[PDB]
């Protein structure tokens, strides 16, 4: 109703917030969180694992279907 | 009001009162005693019309169809009078008289309110509504009127 009447600017629109968060959590750096492997400085992205570098690759490169962004729809 | 005619009425049979009214479910002795279910509220619109169900007597559902006949011929009245008003008082029926083949039929405004006057669309003249598609203009007419009064 609101996009009907000429004035999309009232769209409830809600950022899914928690799972952006979640994607954060395993390196996603897009939404800028910086919480777990999103952030270098966590002690979980400092363990040496051989997976951290390639997964933080391609869940960080916005060409694939790895973890896609998200908006309110 | 014989007139030598057939006619025959009873002059007095069913009183006027409101009681019956603080009353839903008078017409049906199986609503009468109070719901206990919510079914009863349903069987209460079911039954509204539903003369026979109420009395066995023909000459009551009788009475009661030709008032009903006079209710609806009232409502349809009331709506008829409704869209002449609206033609008259809320539309652009003279600024399309004046120029038919250049002009759209607007009828009833929308308040501009959250967005909704919108719809309210330029139809010629400077005139802003909805277009109506019942063409009452056309009928209106081709019976000849002229003035919105
Ligand atoms: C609040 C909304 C609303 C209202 C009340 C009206 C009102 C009206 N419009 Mg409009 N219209 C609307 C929305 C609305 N419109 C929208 C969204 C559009 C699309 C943009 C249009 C486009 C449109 C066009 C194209 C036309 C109209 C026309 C009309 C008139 C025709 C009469 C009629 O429809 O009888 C009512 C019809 C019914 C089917 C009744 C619906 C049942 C109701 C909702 C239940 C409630 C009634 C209540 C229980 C009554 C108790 C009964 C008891 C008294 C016995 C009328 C006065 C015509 C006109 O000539 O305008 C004057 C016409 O051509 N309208
Ligand atoms: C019982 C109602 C209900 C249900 C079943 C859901 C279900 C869901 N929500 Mg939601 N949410 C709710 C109420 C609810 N929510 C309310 C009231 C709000 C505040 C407006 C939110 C705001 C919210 C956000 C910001 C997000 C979700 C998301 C999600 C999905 C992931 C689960 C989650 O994030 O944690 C579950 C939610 C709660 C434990 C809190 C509400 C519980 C009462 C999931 C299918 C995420 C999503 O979009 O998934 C992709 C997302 O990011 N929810
Ligand atoms: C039956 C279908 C279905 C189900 C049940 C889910 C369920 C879920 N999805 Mg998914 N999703 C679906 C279809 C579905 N999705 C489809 C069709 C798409 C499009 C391809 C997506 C794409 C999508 C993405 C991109 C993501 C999810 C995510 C999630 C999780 C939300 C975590 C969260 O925010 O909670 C809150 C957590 C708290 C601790 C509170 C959740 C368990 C997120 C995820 O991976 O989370 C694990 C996320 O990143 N979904
Ligand atoms: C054009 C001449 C004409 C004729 C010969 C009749 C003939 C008749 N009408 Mg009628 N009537 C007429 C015009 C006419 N009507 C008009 C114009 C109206 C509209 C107001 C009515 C409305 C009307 C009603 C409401 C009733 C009759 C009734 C009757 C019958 C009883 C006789 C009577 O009413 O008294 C004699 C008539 C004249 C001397 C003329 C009768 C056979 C009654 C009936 O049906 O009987 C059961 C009845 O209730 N008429
Ligand atoms: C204010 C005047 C008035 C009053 C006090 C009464 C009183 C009564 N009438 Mg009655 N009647 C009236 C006018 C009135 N009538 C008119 C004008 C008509 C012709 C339509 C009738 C035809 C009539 C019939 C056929 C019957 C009664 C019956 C009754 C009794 C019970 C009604 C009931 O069950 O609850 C009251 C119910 C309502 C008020 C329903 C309201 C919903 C209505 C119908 C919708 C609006 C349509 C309306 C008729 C016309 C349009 C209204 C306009 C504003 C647009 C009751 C004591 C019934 C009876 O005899 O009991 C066994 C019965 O069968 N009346
Ligand atoms: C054109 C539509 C129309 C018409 C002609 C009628 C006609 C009638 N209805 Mg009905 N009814 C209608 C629509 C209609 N109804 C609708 C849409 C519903 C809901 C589905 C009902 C539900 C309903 C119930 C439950 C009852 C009636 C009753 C009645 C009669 C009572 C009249 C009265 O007491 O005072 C006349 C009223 C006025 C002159 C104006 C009142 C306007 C209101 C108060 C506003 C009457 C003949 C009552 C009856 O007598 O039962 C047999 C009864 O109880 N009606
Ligand atoms: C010759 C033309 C005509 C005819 C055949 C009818 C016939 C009828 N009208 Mg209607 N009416 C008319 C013109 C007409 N109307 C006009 C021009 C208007 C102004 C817009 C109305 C507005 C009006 C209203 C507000 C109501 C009626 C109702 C009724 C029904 C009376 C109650 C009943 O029978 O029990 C019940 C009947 C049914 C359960 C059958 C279902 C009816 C379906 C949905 C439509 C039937 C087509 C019908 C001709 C269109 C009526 C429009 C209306 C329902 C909005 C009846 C079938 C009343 C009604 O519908 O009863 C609840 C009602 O409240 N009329
Ligand atoms: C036949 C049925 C019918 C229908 C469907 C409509 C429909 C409509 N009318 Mg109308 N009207 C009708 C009969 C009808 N009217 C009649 C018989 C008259 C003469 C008394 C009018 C005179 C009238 C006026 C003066 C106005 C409307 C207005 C309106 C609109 C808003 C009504 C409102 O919110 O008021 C208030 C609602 C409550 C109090 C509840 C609406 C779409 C309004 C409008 O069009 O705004 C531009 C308005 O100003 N109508
Ligand atoms: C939350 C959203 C919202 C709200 C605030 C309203 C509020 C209102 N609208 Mg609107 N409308 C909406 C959504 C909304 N509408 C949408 C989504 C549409 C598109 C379908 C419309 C299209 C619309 C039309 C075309 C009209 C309204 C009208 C009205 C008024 C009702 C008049 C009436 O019918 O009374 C009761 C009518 C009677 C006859 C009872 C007396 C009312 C104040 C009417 C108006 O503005 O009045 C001039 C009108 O004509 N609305």
């Amino acid at each position: 109703v609101v996009v009907a009447f000429g004035t999309p600017e009232k769209q409830i629109l809600i950022e899914p917030v928690f799972a952006q968060w979640i994607q954060a959590t395993s390196g996603k750096a897009l939404y800028g969180f910086d919480v777990l492997l999103s952030n270098p400085d966590s002690i979980a992205s400092t363990t040496g694992a051989a997976w951290l570098p390639g997964w933080l690759d391609a869940i960080n490169s916005g060409t694939n279907s790895l973890f896609l962004t998200i908006g309110p729809g | 009001r014989e007139a030598k005619a057939k006619v025959s009425v009873d002059n007095n049979p069913v009183p006027t009162s409101f009681e019956k009214w603080g009353k839903p479910g008078h017409f049906d002795r199986t609503l009468a005693r109070g719901p206990k279910t919510t079914t009863w509220i349903w069987n209460l619109h079911a039954n509204a019309h539903d003369f026979d169900s109420q009395t066995s007597d023909l000459e009551d559902v009788s009475r009661k169809i030709f008032s009903a006949h006079f209710g609806h011929l009232a409502v349809v009245f009331v709506w008829l009078s409704g869209m002449y008003f609206h033609g008259a008082k809320f539309s652009n029926y003279e600024g399309w008289l004046a120029d038919p083949t250049h002009i759209k039929p607007s009828a009833q405004v929308v308040w501009p309110i959250v967005g909704q006057g919108i719809l309210n669309g330029d139809v010629g003249g400077g005139f802003h509504g909805i277009q109506i598609t019942s063409g009452l203009f056309y009928l209106w007419r081709a019976s000849g009127f002229t003035d919105s009064y």
